[PDB]
């Protein structure tokens, strides 16, 4: 990836779309559970970037599956 | 030399003082590149023992900015000289005539990029033929103090240290002349007494008893700074009156 | 003076010279200055820095 | 103790020496997108050193921490590929000197170059303002995975090609691209090719060429 | 010792759509990258065996600056998409075609005749356009086979004759690396043909000409 | 549609060190493009013979000076750096150079040797003064390419010497009208090289002949 302009429509205020992204790398980096697009050598980071231009990511969605997994 | 002056290169460089200028005319007896004798001419020889000069060239020795001040010679054996000429060409001259950087055959044309700003390009042949490379010439100094609980020892004797960097030590502790030492090779090798008083009364117990460590001393050796090659050239040793020389 | 002094060589009296391109072959159009600047250099030096 | 300089009101605004620093005289860069900044290698086996240790460890080339520190240290083939790879996409944050502008703190991903001179993309020498006779940028890198995160989506160099203070861009260009492009495209009333019609732009490049 | 140098290894052949290719060769030595890439664009741009439409003669005009009555293009216009087109011809080196239609609407390469050996590789490629029935286009195009571009002024209407395939070649070095030395020479050739070869065996040709003119040192 | 072989016409030798060679016949286009092509191989891809290291028996580092001599070491590794030898066969081998006397130094009273052949043995290495007094020592040459200085390839008397493995030092091509031939438009192609005297000019343009046709080979067959 090289800009982010894509991303900030889809979590609207291009701060709290640095706060998800970062909440899914995490996730990703050490919290297990492989993004769900391919990566091309992307850092963690980016690949959460990726998802989230394609909507596939978003705080919503990560709070709806740490509730469920909480519920477990 | 300038290959456009101004006619005042001669005169700064005749008068700057770097230039080993002569004192009296005659024949050059015998070059060298650390000295030059002149044959003084009959006529300006004193009343008695003329026939010396001696010139005494200066080789290789550190600025006050790391730039070696070399004086090499610039007569051919049995050549004449007249009174006030030059000699020896300094730091920077040629014949006499100051020559501060160097000539490069240079092309006034934006070329792909490289020369944006104010860039500038340069020939693999520039350093290639290598016409611009200094000499920088450091100084690092070691020093052994005589701090509370003994004195700093300079021994080759360190703790913690590989056999490699004391292989082109001395046996006393200082590198031999012509080491191409690199980065963290040690210059010097300097320890200190480990500390102070620590730990409880006990230790003063063990300081009355005195401790039972072959070592006991820590390593403060001076290394190469980190990024830096060279070859050494000189090690000067300077000792306090009273304290007698060691080998080095 | 200085166009007589080139004259006494055989170079053009303009100072420019056509200079070819090295990384192709080709001409480069309108011909290029070229001449002997007695470029200095100074010690601010990359790897003290 | 909550007064003068070393009082502690005052003491996170005097300047801190930060760690993961740098420095370097500025090179053009060329050949570089606008999103890329050329790093030294011997300023990127520096910087990134803990990141190589941990992709060291961690692909088992030397597990031990002590052997990763010794193997960076002795410039082994394999520590160039594995800092290639941490550095693959980790934006580092070049700062010049006087910072007025908020565009003074901008940050690029790195390219690995030879020798040493923080390259730096032509286009973007307008908002740092530099010159290429001297001036020398300072490299910080941020650590934490949402500082990693900032510096690729609000400080990017390809993300600030307006300016604050006026609208229009500060991504112009600026010394001999112009030069270049006048130079492209000018009218001469009578020259070599006059007069025919060639094709699309891809037989005009050709009978350039 | 001397003898080596760092042979490429072939890895990017990257076509987009049917024919344009950005091939791409890594790593060479110092320099290798500009002097192949520059031999090579010189080669396929300048000399490249093929043929190309070089004469047309309409039957009505004889002044290159007029006009057919029911033709909305111009005598121009139809040269231009005629030097456009793509055409690979048998080993007669030269052969006469005619265009002789009559009608109402776009009138495209596929309306040629066949002419046997001759055949068309875009026969969807527009040439001209009729907008009235009693309208009758009536053309002879005669095409060749030459190893470059030639202008008409370099010279029964003249259409400049590109033979050359190749119809665009752009060649960059980027710096590869391997190991330490990063200032190895990654050559990236993007060209693009009128579609008569595909780019891969235009790289083959201008390979094999130059390696056969090298030939006769060693 | 026939595409004329090149072939080396002729190589005549107007000085010791530089010399032409002329290539025909070559066909439209083909001449800068071949002739760019050569400049630039020939100019970096060639086999030298450049000393490498240096230890003169009474110096010990570099920046010292010995004497009965007015150069400084530096100036005599200057002088050795500009040597210019023809090595053949071996790899690399070893000089010796032991004058004693006052007078030039020049390569000339090097030691002799096998297949080593010092091409310019008027190229004064350094000079003597004193006459009790003698500059012994032993230059190692091995052959490379392009230029590897000191730091990059790295006792306390090896001196070690920036490479400077090059035999051309200024290559120009030209490209001019041939014979009628019963054919026009035939190029004739002549190209100077300006050596060192190592190398001739048959040798070398074979050999760039001989690179660039592997390099180009490397094209012919694609995936
Ligand atoms: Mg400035």
């Amino acid at each position: 990836r090289v800009t982010v302009q894509d991303a900030v429509e889809k979590i609207g205020n291009r701060f709290d779309l640095v706060l998800v992204a970062a909440r899914r790398a995490r996730q990703m980096q050490v919290g297990g559970k492989d993004p769900l697009v391919p990566e091309e050598n992307d850092k963690t980071t980016v690949i959460a970037l990726r998802e989230i231009e394609e909507g596939l990511i978003n705080n919503q969605i990560l709070d709806v599956r740490e509730r469920q997994e909480q519920q477990e | 030399k300038p290959l456009v002056g101004t006619g005042m290169e001669r005169a700064v460089a005749v008068d700057s003082g770097v230039t080993a200028v002569a004192k009296r005319g005659g024949v050059v007896q015998y070059v060298d590149a650390s000295r030059i004798v002149i044959k003084v001419n009959e006529d300006e020889m004193y009343p008695g023992e003329a026939g010396i000069d001696i010139y005494n060239l200066t080789k290789y020795t550190r600025s006050n900015q790391n730039t070696c001040i070399n004086q090499m010679p610039c007569v051919s054996l049995g050549e004449p000289v007249e009174r006030g000429d030059v000699l020896a060409d300094g730091p920077s001259t040629d014949l006499g005539e100051l020559a501060l950087g160097q000539n490069m055959r240079v092309a006034f044309m934006p070329w792909n990029g490289y020369n944006f700003e104010d860039s500038i390009l340069v020939s693999e042949r520039v350093v290639q033929e290598d016409r611009f490379t200094t000499i920088h010439i450091q100084e690092l100094a070691c020093v052994s103090r005589d701090t509370k609980l003994g004195p700093e020892e300079i021994t080759a004797d360190i703790p913690n240290v590989g056999e490699a960097a004391l292989s082109k030590l001395d046996e006393s502790g200082i590198v031999y002349i012509g080491a191409e030492v690199t980065g963290g090779d040690i210059l010097v090798g300097k320890v200190t007494p480990k500390g102070e008083t620590q730990l409880t009364p006990e230790e003063k117990l063990l300081r009355a008893i005195f401790g039972e460590k072959a070592s006991d001393v820590k390593d403060s050796s001076l290394r190469v700074p980190n990024g830096v090659s060279g070859t050494v050239i000189d090690v000067q040793v300077f000792t306090r009156d009273g304290v007698e020389k060691d080998k080095r | 003076e200085i166009k007589e002094l080139l004259k006494l060589g055989d170079l053009p009296t303009s100072g420019q010279i056509r200079l070819y391109d090295g990384r192709t072959g080709e001409q480069f159009e309108r011909p290029v200055t070229v001449g002997y600047m007695y470029m200095l250099k100074l010690n601010h030096l990359v790897d003290d820095k | 103790m909550i007064k003068g300089k070393q009082g502690r009101f005052r003491q996170n605004l005097l300047g801190k020496r930060v760690d993961y620093s740098g420095r370097s005289v500025i090179t053009v860069g060329p050949y570089l997108r606008l999103h890329q900044c050329g790093l030294p290698k011997k300023m990127a086996l520096e910087l990134f050193k803990p990141f190589i240790y941990g992709k060291l460890e961690l692909r088992g080339l030397a597990t031990t921490i002590k052997a990763a520190k010794k193997m960076v240290e002795r410039e082994e083939a394999v520590v160039w590929d594995i800092l290639d790879e941490v550095i693959r996409e980790h934006p580092v944050l070049l700062n010049r000197a006087p910072t007025l502008h908020r565009l003074g703190i901008q940050a690029f991903e790195p390219v690995l170059i030879e020798g040493k001179a923080i390259q730096l993309h032509p286009l973007v020498c307008a908002a740092y303002n530099a010159d290429f006779d001297g001036d020398q940028m300072a490299v910080h890198v941020p650590l934490t995975l949402e500082a990693q995160l900032e510096a690729r989506a609000l400080m990017m160099s390809t993300n600030n090609i307006l300016s604050p203070a006026n609208g229009e861009p500060i991504i112009v260009p600026s010394q001999d691209v112009v030069l270049g492009l006048y130079y492209m495209t000018r009218d001469c009333v009578n020259a070599k090719g006059e007069g025919m019609v060639l094709t699309g732009p891809k037989e005009a490049e050709r009978l350039y060429r | 010792s001397v003898t080596e140098f760092l042979k490429p290894r072939l890895v990017d052949i990257e076509q987009v759509s049917s024919t344009h290719a950005k091939v791409t060769l890594e790593p060479l030595e110092r320099g290798f990258g500009h002097t192949l890439g520059n031999a090579l664009r010189r080669i396929l741009l300048s000399s490249m065996p093929g043929c190309a439409v070089t004469e047309v003669e309409i039957d009505g005009v004889l002044h290159e600056y007029s006009t057919k009555e029911g033709v909305q293009e111009d005598i121009l216009e139809i040269l231009l998409n005629l030097k456009g087109l793509a055409v690979r011809v048998q080993g007669k080196d030269e052969v006469i075609l005619t265009l002789n239609k009559s009608g109402i609407g776009p009138v495209t390469a596929a309306d040629i005749t066949h002419d046997g050996d001759v055949e068309i590789v875009k026969p969807q490629h527009v040439i001209c356009h009729l907008t009235d029935e009693n309208a009758s286009i009536s053309m002879r195009i005669k095409v060749q086979r030459g190893r470059g571009y030639v202008p008409a002024s370099t010279r029964r209407l003249l259409v400049d004759a590109c033979y050359s395939p190749v119809e665009r070649i752009a060649y960059n070095v980027e710096a590869a690396r391997v190991e330490q030395r990063t200032d190895l020479d990654k050559l990236v050739i993007e060209m693009e043909t009128n579609g008569t070869i595909d780019p891969e065996e235009a790289i083959r040709r201008a390979a094999t000409i130059l390696a056969e003119q090298l030939e006769a040192f060693v």
